[PDB]
């Protein structure tokens, strides 16, 4: 039998490069740009992979869509965090193997006050040394950290779907010997960094509206970006958002 | 309308 873990290990997606032309100067307008281009293609990606999580597809369409529109900022920045702090141990953004942000590249104007909120999951999961295991639980528990205010049409399975990823972090936490207020504590710092996403996200979130939204700043978003910002927009004004918690 | 999720949801793959 196939443990859980290693079905959303499987499903992994491949890394996409952004098509970064380097042999032309950087400019804080044309990152930014390649970037929007590239987050449409990985939040494509996403869809495939989270259709592929053992549960997923039992939830109600709409639910599907909902968890979808909600989490993917908390999923980019999360997998980005990842990306980096494999790749090396210093204070780099690897959007993508063609678009590594260096701190040479963060001297550029507006760049770094964008980048530091990036650069803080790199920190988290370099500082708690977490594992691909952990990584692969956390990552599809942001998926499901936010809830409509009035919950989903298939609210009972998902927080049935939602515990068992749970007991699945808890799992790759004991894998680590570990034993016993160890564990607790590892529980605790993980969630403890789940939590903090909501406040990634809000902080990307802030600058993902503006530029979209302001169409004087020439910031284009691809149709797959367009249209989930065009409908979380008016969700984050309306109140109909209940960001799920492990501390109070 | 989320035209395009809603394809991708939808679709094969
Ligand atoms: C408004 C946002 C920043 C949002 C924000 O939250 N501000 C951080 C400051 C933090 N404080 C603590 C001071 C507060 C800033 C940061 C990067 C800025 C763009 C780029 O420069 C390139 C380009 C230059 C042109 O000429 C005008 C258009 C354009 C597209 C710019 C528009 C806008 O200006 C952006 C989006
Ligand atoms: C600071 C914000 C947050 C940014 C996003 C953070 C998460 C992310 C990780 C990636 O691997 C590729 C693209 C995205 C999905 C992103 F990097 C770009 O889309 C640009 C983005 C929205 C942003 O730079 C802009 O608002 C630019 O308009």
């Amino acid at each position: 039998t196939p443990t859980l873990v290693s079905l959303l290990e499987v499903i992994e997606p491949e890394v996409l490069y952004a098509g970064y032309d380097s042999s032309v100067p950087d400019s804080t307008w044309r990152i930014m740009t390649t970037l929007n281009m590239l987050g449409g293609r990985q939040v494509i990606a996403a869809v495939k992979w989270a259709k592929a999580i053992p549960g997923f597809r039992n939830l109600h369409l709409d639910d599907q869509m909902t968890l979808l529109q909600y989490s993917w900022m908390s999923l980019m920045a999360f997998a980005l965090g990842w990306r980096s702090y494999r790749q090396s141990s210093a204070n780099l953004l690897c959007f993508a193997p063609d678009l590594i942000i260096n701190e040479q590249r963060m001297t550029l104007p507006d760049m770094y006050d964008q980048c530091k909120h990036m650069l803080y999951v790199s920190s988290e999961l370099h500082r708690l040394q977490v594992s691909y295991e952990e990584y692969l639980c956390m990552k599809t528990l942001l998926l499901l950290s936010s809830v409509p205010k009035d919950g989903l049409k298939s609210q009972e399975l998902f927080d049935e779907i939602r515990m068992t990823y749970i007991k699945e972090l808890g799992k790759a936490i004991v894998k680590r010997e570990g034993n016993s207020s160890q564990n607790w504590q590892r529980f605790y710092q993980l969630t403890k960094l789940l939590d903090s996403m909501h406040e990634v996200v809000e902080n990307l979130l802030n600058y993902c509206f503006q530029t979209f939204l302001d169409k004087t700043m020439s910031i284009e978003f691809p149709e797959m970006l367009a249209e989930i910002i065009t409908n979380q927009i008016p969700k984050y004004s309306n109140g109909n958002i209940k960001k799920l918690l492990f501390h109070q | 309308e989320n035209a395009l999720l809603r394809y991708l949801l939808d679709k094969d793959d």
